[PDB]
């Protein structure tokens, strides 16, 4: 029957620092015992001073972080260009993805 | 008794929907526009009003594609047109999937022809402001036609509409007179500047833009294509010279 | 399907399908309510167009919407039970989702609600119709009485009147009640309301009805003989002078 | 499962509900009332799938209430159980029937006669003089059919029950606390607060 | 006459008009001035701000629909953020879409047939605003004016709104010179603000009344609003 | 548009009444005049039909008198057609009923039900509303023998006698002055039948021209009967009271 | 698009009439006249086949029509009207029914049926009243034979014998100097050919006229045999020629 | 009041104006056109009139195949008639999926009319400013012409004429089948039969013809086909050579 | 008749303007923003000495951080009050944050011009527009203390000081030369206070008007009787001052 999830591999790792805070994560792509890309972008400048990464099936992390982007750039058009805080972005994932709870 | 012209699929006591005729009024009303059947395509023209010099040049298109072997262009308001051609899009979309053979043009006439016709059959609806020049080449030849904003429609030798459409059907008429053996996308294309030159007489008042597409079997290889360049100067040339 | 625009703004900013929702409740029948020191009360009059009627069927005007609450209105007879019903099902609702009966005011803003949207929603004219609602909140013994109205307004009054004559029940009540001392008994506040409905309805023991609501869900309606003797010692007052 | 029981005596039907709430390996409850009044004349007991039985049972429950103020009386007991037979029957055929299985206990002053309907979450309606749902009634309806007797008065109704639920504490496997008990007759609805030793 | 004949959209006069849509019109012309001009390298959008009192704020006349597009309105405002938010929407869906930022043509099309349809259907109205559209997109600046009537034309620059006719006038003049204005934002602008001026009579071009936009080869677009519009009056 | 056409059968006018039920009611003021009557043992309801001939079956016919459940019945005034729509759904509901408690449906319940849906398109819909008036003549063991009436509004009201089309007034004031609460129903027949005979617009009063119905308690049985007389039984009591 | 029209279009007048309905029944009185007679054993519908040409083939145009084979109407006013309210009616005789009871439907309720349909076109929005007048005539087992007559109203009623439409009138006052309780078929077809008679200005014969009647069960026209339960229709349209054949003993 | 003349409800006459207008729309083509009945065929004539030299007279036509074996004549406005030939092309088709058989002449033309009907009692829709004339050699009856109007009305005819001049015509037929006493044109062949066709349209019109001026639809068993200019022509020679 | 979204010949739509029409007749409803806070002042306006005066709420509460006067057909302003209360709510839920002053007043216009019989935008089914005018006051980090006022057209304008209601052309005259920068809360009180004055018919008590404020230390309050009492007094002994 088809399965709608796979496994892309990759390690994502997050450090906060008292002013700063890093995002990091490993460029390979795997599926199975294959190289798909040695080199495939996994974390991303969301912008409003974000950076995100949504580990594990590929399709599903690339359609989350593209929706979170398109979700602050929203954000600016309904409250006059207001900066989307990082606690602010935190809430507004938690609903991307329990939107698809089932 | 009065009043038999405020709704549209209303028939007036002698037969007639006056909304249509209503909707005529907006077409003549509107720029001029042509269409020429060559011995194997057909020829677009049409008149552009530059309203100001502030109007960009080549910009602003008029003439329409549908598919990939059709040609439009309509005169009237235009809003009312592009809304016919994107039906046409969708109508032709349509046919290709289910035959797999791009649209007929009589068929595509068809389905335009039936959608406009619906247009005045109830009074919920406003008939179209536009009469429709289009066609181009198919399976067995070029097909030119016009539709009116009552939904008719038949296949034209040369046809016209708009501001100068007398002036243009009397153009057309000579053609057709001088040339039962058939012109060539060539001089059609020519031919079609010069009219639209002629035509534009009765809106002399305002300096105008000329625009040419056709398609034609030899000279497109039955695809529609807009004339540039060389092509549209030596044709806007040939006007230029016999409009004295 | 039908969704015409039928109560809508004229040049002066009026809506007349709501203001001649209005002209329907003037044209029915009077309905009063007082409130006491520790009860409402709700009177109405009876018509009297066709006298044959029978008085056990035949639909009363005060309606209880709980055990605690009760309706009555001036106005189109029809409309009325549209409203009751819609009332008797959100107390219900709301008994089951809050666990607790719903307060005087909480029930006449849901009332009103519906009056309202009747007001701006195609395809439907509004209810031509007017209502006192009185009763007690749970475990509370302060008495409450609303009013709505065609458009959707409420208030809460300490004595109101709707309905034909309901100016003259008015005056009445405006230069009869003290809100410094209000009818400090069940007694003194059906008097001072039967007296109220003498002023427009012409002597009529059969032509006037009372409902007595006391905190803690009791409810009661006169009879034509408890009623019938409060006239009786009204009359008096006045001969005795 | 629950334990719910109802006898029907001569002028009082009597519903004995257990207390117990248990989920899993714990009793989170000893003193749960699983019961409803429909009208100040007639109770419901109800036993069951976890949510659906409260659900349903405060569902009639506002149902009754509402038929009551709309027309201003009481319906009767069989009235009431016809009514639950068929949300009951629906259900059974819906996308997610309710799991509820119940009693109805109702003094019908109308008749003047108390009245016990046994109705399980397939709609199944039958009157009777004592009933049980569950795993009760294999040790209950040979008990009763041995003791009981159509004159009883109420308080040999009582005796009645406690002698079930003697042997229900005896053999059940299940710890179900005790029942509470409630009488309902032409007075309306009692609670007997004295079961835990009467 | 007309009268008879302007109770809805769906209705022609006998002379084959649209006067619901002609009215719609009507109130573009009421609306406050704004202007918009292009030369090679920017497109510059500017706008009178209007007031109700002293006490009052002039309302925004710009919205800006991607990086690359915004707009002017003129009319009910309303409208514009109906027809904007269409318009934030079809950017969007070619980006997600196709990651290709939208042509200013295409634009111009898809808000033409979005306008089209509430002129031949019975029920809806007319938009009641006009719009001035700049952007830069595959093929340079641009600039597309929108009328209510579903009519859209992309030209080197124009004006709506009361009177203005001056600033149109003037912009028909300056042509073969700011069109050259490439390279150069602060002259593009200088050259608006002037070409807006011509259309002023009530008051003068103040801070907080003056509104410009401007988007280009490597500005995305962007509002001024003011102390950012200061320096140019 | 439509909206030229629209009627608007649901408003109110300046004086707060609705139009279309005050027409409906001018309608209903012009049928046969039906009359209630209730007695301490029965309900009698009789009918006058309006307009008929040498040739119309009798016997076959019912166009006043209908049968709604076996302890509730109905008197018409008004549109047959009409009638007969909101009769059929008043049947399915008294059904509906029975089905849901095991109990025949009381009275007023189905009354109330009625009205209702006639009040619905009093403030809905945009449809006329039923031109029809509703005489009920019923029994259940709540409030025994009962009689109500309803009419265009959704209105309704008990009463111990009333009549509804045409000539009320006239009836009515009869009927409040001949009427007793401790009539028995055989008082009661021939008060309504002395009723009609007073209002009719027709010569004289002939069994041909009748429908006649009672709901009595046969104190050889225990249960409630309704009665609708044939033909000849109208022919009989005719005579008996003195009408020959 | 989208009917629109949700509103009637048979709304009352101040005085209490229903225009619609009204006219509607004037145009009912300007059609041709059709009428039906009642006999002990039988029941007869008749009326004219008003050819619009010579050059139109009447027969291929039926006014009288057989709605179940024990059941036939016949009209005056809008023929199209009449023709779908014929469609109609047959449907629904099976639908509201035979699919429900296995038998066809008795002439009352089927009657009924129609009546309703009839009503509807009187309350329902965007829609104008039927046009006709129907005269059906039936036979069923626990009633017997019948006639009723259904108005654009949706009003019905029971008749002994009656006429609708152009000469109504006139008919009728002849219909009720020759009818008595004790017709038998063939005295009824008489009556009708006679009456019918009067109502027509030209040619009055077999190929002018068509005329059905609902009596005995036709065997001969059930299609097979085998089962005796299945007697066969009582729905029969006369012929031409037998119409003619009464017309000599006119 | 006075709308009960704009959309289709009674008059207070007991009439519908709009279908009457409805009627007068069918005129304004100034087109004539008459169907008989041969042996085995049905044939069906319409004057042609190209007015304009722009147009191409292929295109130009009031005759259409409807399905395998129907043809439909119209005479109306060309918009509406292409409505209903659509109409009719999709409603021959679903028959044959749905039942198994060629849909009848007389019933696709019941169905047109039926569908009539209904804007002729529903107020949203128009009724269609045509009449139509469909004929085939039905398997069951032979020779058919069954005709439809704006009123839904439809009657089968041994032959008939329709147009601004559709009287004359009209009369003309009516005479021939007096004299001959038979219900049909006697002839063996369609090519006779169109001969009789365009012959009694010049008397009845009192006009000539050239092959340009008229347009032929027969139809056989199991087939209906238009004919050409060239097979018309062939037509007009053989009956000058009898004149 | 005339559809319910018809354009004048002059650009307008009737059933807008008529609603502005109501919107004149309805009670005077006025306010104040300050570096300090906003105060929102509203005139009761009862029709009858027997109306229980406290229970006439035309000052309502949308979020801690905003607050909201009404004028005009107050009855309409219900749902409009339920549609903000759900937005300021929802948003928090989304964001985790306070709605912005300008996003929710934006949001209830929204509403506005969705009315009509079947216009060809969206499904606008509200027969016709909303026959009330608000006066929404707020708070936010980003842009401070705010007023604004949203109309049925459904354009919302910012405002120092603001009026609406029968004596608003009057009462705006007044706010032009008395506001300033540096009015501080009290003073707006008062000042506000002082002009419901002038337009009342009636003479202004604490029966009869209601104030309110919003501050960011405290948020939107609505002053009980007895506070307003005590501004009154204090007002009138400042205005025999001089």
């Amino acid at each position: 029957q088809f399965n709608p999830y796979g496994d892309n591999g990759g390690t994502i790792l997050g450090i906060a620092g008292e002013d700063f805070a890093v995002l990091a994560g490993d460029t390979r792509n795997i599926t199975d015992y294959s190289i798909n890309s040695r080199y495939e972008p996994k974390v991303f400048d969301c912008g409003d001073n974000i950076v995100m990464s949504a580990n594990g099936f590929a399709a599903d992390g690339d359609a989350l972080v593209k929706r979170f982007k398109n979700s602050v750039k929203w954000y600016h058009f309904d409250h006059n260009d207001k900066k989307l805080s990082i606690n602010s972005a935190a809430r507004n994932i938690q609903h991307l993805l329990y939107g698809k709870r089932f | 008794g009065t009043g038999y012209d405020l709704s549209n699929s209303v028939f007036s006591p002698d037969g007639r929907n006056f909304q249509v005729e209503y909707a005529v009024k907006a077409v003549e009303n509107g720029t001029t526009s042509i269409g020429i059947k060559c011995n194997d395509g057909v020829v677009f023209a049409v008149e552009k009003l530059i309203t100001s010099k502030l109007l960009v040049p080549q910009k602003n298109v008029k003439i329409q594609v549908v598919d990939r072997h059709i040609g439009c262009v309509y005169s009237g308001l235009i809003p009312d047109g592009r809304h016919l051609v994107n039906r046409g899009r969708e109508e032709a979309a349509s046919f290709k999937k289910l035959y797999k053979t791009p649209i007929p043009i009589p068929a595509f006439a068809d389905r335009l022809g039936q959608y406009v016709q619906a247009h005045t059959l109830y009074n919920s609806v406003r008939p179209f402001g536009v009469s429709t020049i289009f066609g181009g080449v198919d399976k067995n030849g070029a097909h030119l036609y016009m539709l009116e904003p009552s939904g008719s429609y038949w296949g034209y030798k040369g046809a016209a509409t708009g501001k100068g459409r007398q002036s243009a059907k009397a153009e057309l008429e000579k053609l057709v007179d001088h040339h039962p053996e058939g012109l060539s996308a060539r001089e059609a294309v020519k031919q079609a500047a010069k009219i639209i030159y002629l035509a534009h007489e009765d809106n002399k008042e305002k300096d105008f833009e000329l625009e040419i597409s056709w398609c034609s079997l030899s000279e497109t290889n039955g695809l529609h294509k807009f004339v540039k360049g060389d092509l549209l100067q030596e044709a806007i040339d040939f006007a230029q010279k016999e409009i004295n | 399907g039908y969704d015409r625009a039928l109560s809508i703004f004229s040049p002066d900013g009026h809506i007349f399908q709501v203001e001649y929702a209005l002209e329907a409740v003037k044209r029915g029948t009077c309905a009063v309510g007082v409130k006491g020191k520790n009860c409402v009360v709700l009177g109405c009059e009876r018509r009297s167009t066709l006298k044959l009627q029978d008085t056990r069927i035949t639909p009363s005007k005060v309606s209880k919407i709980d055990s605690h609450v009760v309706l009555s209105f001036s106005g189109l007879n029809a409309d009325s039970r549209i409203l009751i019903e819609k009332a008797r099902v959100e107390a219900q609702s709301h008994r089951l989702t809050l666990e607790d009966p719903v307060t005087v005011e909480y029930l006449t803003r849901y009332v009103a609600g519906v009056q309202q949207r009747y007001t701006q929603s195609g395809g439907v004219r509004p209810f031509g119709v007017s209502t006192l609602i009185a009763g007690f909140d749970p475990r509370d013994d302060e008495p409450k009485l609303y009013q709505t109205e065609p458009s959707g307004i409420y208030s809460s009054w300490s004595a109101q009147t709707i309905g034909r004559n309901s100016k003259t029940v008015r005056e009445f009540l405006e230069k009869n009640y003290d809100r410094k001392e209000p009818p400090a008994t069940v007694e003194e506040c059906v008097k001072l309301t039967v007296r109220s409905l003498l002023e427009v309805v012409q002597t009529g023991a059969k032509n006037i009805e009372i409902t007595v609501v006391k905190p803690d869900s009791d409810i009661v309606a006169l009879s034509s003989e408890e009623i019938n003797q409060y006239v009786t010692q009204i009359e008096q007052e006045k001969q005795e002078q | 499962m629950d334990i719910i029981l109802g006898i029907r005596v001569q002028d009082s039907v009597i519903l004995a509900s257990s207390k117990a709430v248990t989920r899993g390996i714990s009793v989170l409850k000893d003193s749960d009332d699983k019961t409803r009044q429909l009208s100040p004349h007639t109770l419901m007991s109800f036993a069951g799938e976890a949510g659906d039985t409260v659900q349903f049972a405060e569902y009639i429950q506002a149902n009754i209430q509402l038929y009551s103020i709309r027309e201003d009386y009481e319906l009767s007991p069989q009235a009431v159980s016809s009514f639950v037979r068929q949300e009951l029957a629906k259900s059974i055929r819906s996308r997610r029937p309710y799991q509820v299985n119940v009693l109805i206990g109702g003094y019908d002053k109308k008749k003047n006669k108390p009245e016990l309907y046994q109705i399980d979450y397939l709609g199944t309606k039958v009157e009777l003089p004592y009933g049980a749902h569950g795993y009760s009634g294999f040790y209950t309806f040979s008990l009763l059919d041995h003791h009981y007797r159509p004159d009883m008065t109420t308080e040999e109704g009582l005796d009645l029950l406690k002698l079930c639920v003697q042997e229900l504490e005896k053999r059940m496997p299940m710890d179900f606390k005790g029942v509470i008990v409630k009488i309902v007759d032409k007075d309306g609805i009692r609670q007997v607060d004295d079961f835990q030793a009467q | 006459f007309r009268n008879n004949y302007d109770g809805d959209t769906v209705t022609f006069s006998p002379t084959g008009r649209l006067f619901q849509v002609e009215y719609a019109l009507e109130a573009i012309k009421q609306g406050s001035v704004t202007v918009g001009l292009r030369s090679n390298t920017h497109a510059v959008l500017v706008a009178l701000k209007r007031n109700a009192d002293e006490l009052s704020s002039y309302q925004k006349k710009i919205i800006k629909c991607d990086e690359h597009m915004g707009l002017s309105l003129a009319g009910l405002a309303p409208d514009a953020r109906v027809l904007s938010n269409y318009l934030r929407q079809q950017c969007n869906y070619s980006s997600l879409v196709f990651n290709r930022k939208l042509a200013v043509e295409r634009a111009g099309h898809l808000l033409c047939d979005k306008a089209q349809k509430n002129t031949q259907s019975y029920g809806g109205r007319p938009y009641g605003v006009g719009l001035l559209i700049i952007g830069y997109d595959k093929s340079g600046a641009h600039l597309l004016e929108f009328q209510p009537s579903g009519n859209v034309t992309e030209l080197y620059g124009t004006a709506i709104g009361a009177r203005s006719q001056g600033a149109k006038t003037y912009l028909e003049r300056t042509l073969d010179t700011f069109i050259k204005i490439d390279g150069n934002p602060d002259e593009l602008i200088k050259a608006g603000v002037e070409a807006i001026s011509q259309s002023l009579r009530d008051e003068s071009l103040t801070v907080d009344n003056l509104s410009i936009a401007i988007v280009g080869k490597d500005t995305p677009f962007t509002i001024y609003d003011g102390e950012a519009v200061a320096k140019y009056i | 548009g439509s909206r030229r056409y629209d009627s608007r059968t649901t408003i109110f006018s300046p004086e707060g009444r609705l139009y279309q039920v005050e027409y409906a009611l001018e309608s209903i003021s012009h049928a046969g005049t039906a009359i209630g009557i209730m007695a301490s043992d029965g309900i009698v309801l009789a009918a006058e039909r309006k307009v008929t001939s040498t040739l119309l079956e009798q016997d076959t016919s019912t166009e006043k008198l209908y049968k709604l459940n076996d302890k509730i019945a109905v008197a018409v005034a008004g549109l047959t057609a009409d009638a007969e729509i909101l009769i059929n759904t008043a049947r399915i509901h008294a059904q509906n009923y029975l089905k849901t408690y095991n109990e025949d449906i009381p009275v007023e319940i189905l009354v109330r039900r009625l009205s209702d849906i006639k009040q619905g398109y009093t403030q809905h819909g945009g449809l006329r509303p039923f031109g029809v008036s509703f005489i009920y003549a019923g029994y259940d063991d709540r409030y025994g023998y009962q009689l109500y009436t309803s009419n265009p509004s959704g209105n309704y009201t008990g009463w111990k006698a009333i009549s509804v089309g045409a000539n009320t007034s006239a009836a009515q004031t009869l009927l409040q002055m001949d009427y007793k609460d401790d009539m028995k129903v055989d008082d009661a027949i021939e008060l309504a039948l002395k009723t009609l005979s007073k209002t009719t617009d027709s010569s004289a009063l002939t069994y041909d021209r009748l429908e006649f119905a009672t709901i009595r308690k046969g104190a050889n049985d225990g249960e409630v009967y309704q009665k609708i007389f044939k033909p000849q039984e109208i022919k009989d009591i005719l005579v008996k009271t003195g009408i020959t | 698009m989208t009917d629109r029209y949700s509103f009637s279009l048979t709304t009352f007048s101040p005085s209490g009439k229903l225009g619609q309905i009204d006219y509607a029944l004037t145009a009912v009185k300007q059609g041709v006249t059709s009428l039906g007679i009642k006999a002990t054993n039988g029941v007869v519908i008749a009326t004219e086949k008003k050819s619009s040409s010579p050059l139109a083939m009447s027969e291929t145009l039926s006014k009288v029509s057989l709605l179940t084979p024990d059941i036939g109407a016949v009209y005056s006013g809008m023929g199209p009207d009449y023709r779908v309210l014929v469609d109609k009616s047959r449907k629904v005789a099976h639908t509201s029914y035979k699919r429900i009871y296995g038998e066809y439907p008795p002439t009352k309720l089927l009657v009924s049926e129609v009546a309703k349909i009839m009503q509807e076109a009187t309350q329902s929005g965007g829609v104008r009243p039927f046009g006709v007048s129907l005269l059906i005539a039936g036979h069923d087992e626990f009633n017997g034979f019948s006639l009723y007559q259904v108005d654009p109203s949706g009003s019905y009623f029971p008749w002994k014998a009656t006429a609708i439409g152009k000469g109504s009138v006139a008919a009728k006052t002849f219909l009720e100097k020759r009818w008595n309780d004790e017709l038998e078929l063939e005295d009824a077809i008489h009556i009708a050919l006679l009456t019918l008679k009067e109502s027509v200005e030209g040619e009055f014969n077999g190929d002018t006229i068509e005329l059905a009647i609902i009596g005995d069960e036709n065997p001969d026209l059930l299609g097979y045999t085998g089962i005796p339960t299945d007697k066969g229709p009582r729905f029969r349209k006369l012929t031409s020629q037998e119409i003619n054949d009464r017309l000599e003993a006119l | 009041a006075g709308y009960d003349r704009h959309i289709t409800i009674f008059s207070p006459e007991g009439r519908l104006y709009q279908v009457e207008y409805a009627f007068k729309a069918t005129n304004q083509t100034n087109i004539n056109s008459l169907a008989v009945r041969g042996k085995d065929c049905t044939v069906v004539i319409s004057q042609k009139k190209v007015p304009d030299k722009l147009l191409d007279p292929t295109t130009v036509s009031y005759i259409f195949c409807i399905s395998r074996t129907i043809g439909m004549v119209v005479n109306g406005p060309i918009p509406d008639a292409r409505n209903a030939a659509l109409r009719a092309k999709a409603e021959a088709a679903e028959f044959r999926y749905k039942y198994g058989y060629d849909m009848p002449c007389d019933v696709l033309a019941k169905r047109m009319a039926n569908l009539s009907q209904i804007y002729t009692q529903r107020a949203y829709m128009r009724p269609l400013g045509v009449i139509l004339t469909f004929v085939s050699v039905d398997e069951e009856l032979g020779p058919s012409i069954y005709k439809t109007d704006p009123a839904g009305y439809y009657v089968g005819y041994k032959a008939t004429a329709t147009g601004p001049k559709q009287q004359e015509i009209t009369t003309n037929l009516e005479n021939h089948f007096k004299k001959s006493k038979i219900d049909h044109i006697n002839e063996e062949s369609w090519e006779k039969v169109v001969e009789f066709a365009i012959t009694h349209m010049i008397d009845a019109l009192g006009t000539e013809f050239s092959k340009n001026d008229l347009e032929v639809g027969v139809a056989t068993k199991d087939k209906f086909f238009t004919l050409s200019a060239e097979n018309i022509e062939e037509r007009l020679v053989a009956i000058a050579e009898q004149d | 008749d005339r559809g319910v979204s018809t354009f004048s010949p002059e650009g307008r739509l009737f059933q807008v303007e008529y609603s502005l029409e109501a919107i004149k007749l309805g009670s005077t409803a006025i306010g104040i923003a300050t570096k300090e806070g906003v105060v929102l002042g509203v005139e009761k306006r009862a029709t009858s000495p027997l109306l229980e005066s406290d229970s006439i709420e035309k000052i309502v509460e949308i979020d801690r951080h905003i607050g909201c006067a009404m004028s005009g057909l107050t009855a309409d302003a219900r749902s409009m009050i339920e549609h903000a209360r759900t937005a300021a709510v929802t948003h928090n839920l989304y964001y985790d944050e306070d709605i912005n002053v300008e996003s929710l007043t934006q949001s209830v216009c929204d509403l506005a011009l969705r009315f009509g019989e079947g216009a060809s935008g969206e499904e606008r089914l509200m027969s016709r527009p909303f026959g009330v005018a608000l006066l929404i006051a707020g708070h936010d980090a980003d842009d401070g203390y705010q007023l604004f006022h949203a109309e049925p057209s459904g354009t919302f304008y910012r405002y120092n000081a603001k009026a609406i209601g029968s004596g608003s052309e009057g009462a705006q005259a007044e706010l032009l030369n008395e506001w300033h920068s540096s009015l501080t809360l009290k003073e707006a009180e008062l000042l506000v206070l002082k002009i419901l004055k002038q337009v009342m018919e009636e003479k202004l008590d604490e029966n009869n008007a209601q104030l309110s404020c919003i501050t960011k230390q405290d948020g939107f309050k609505i002053y009980d009787n007895e506070k307003t009492a005590e501004l009154i007094k204090e007002l009138k002994e400042k205005e025999a001052a001089e």
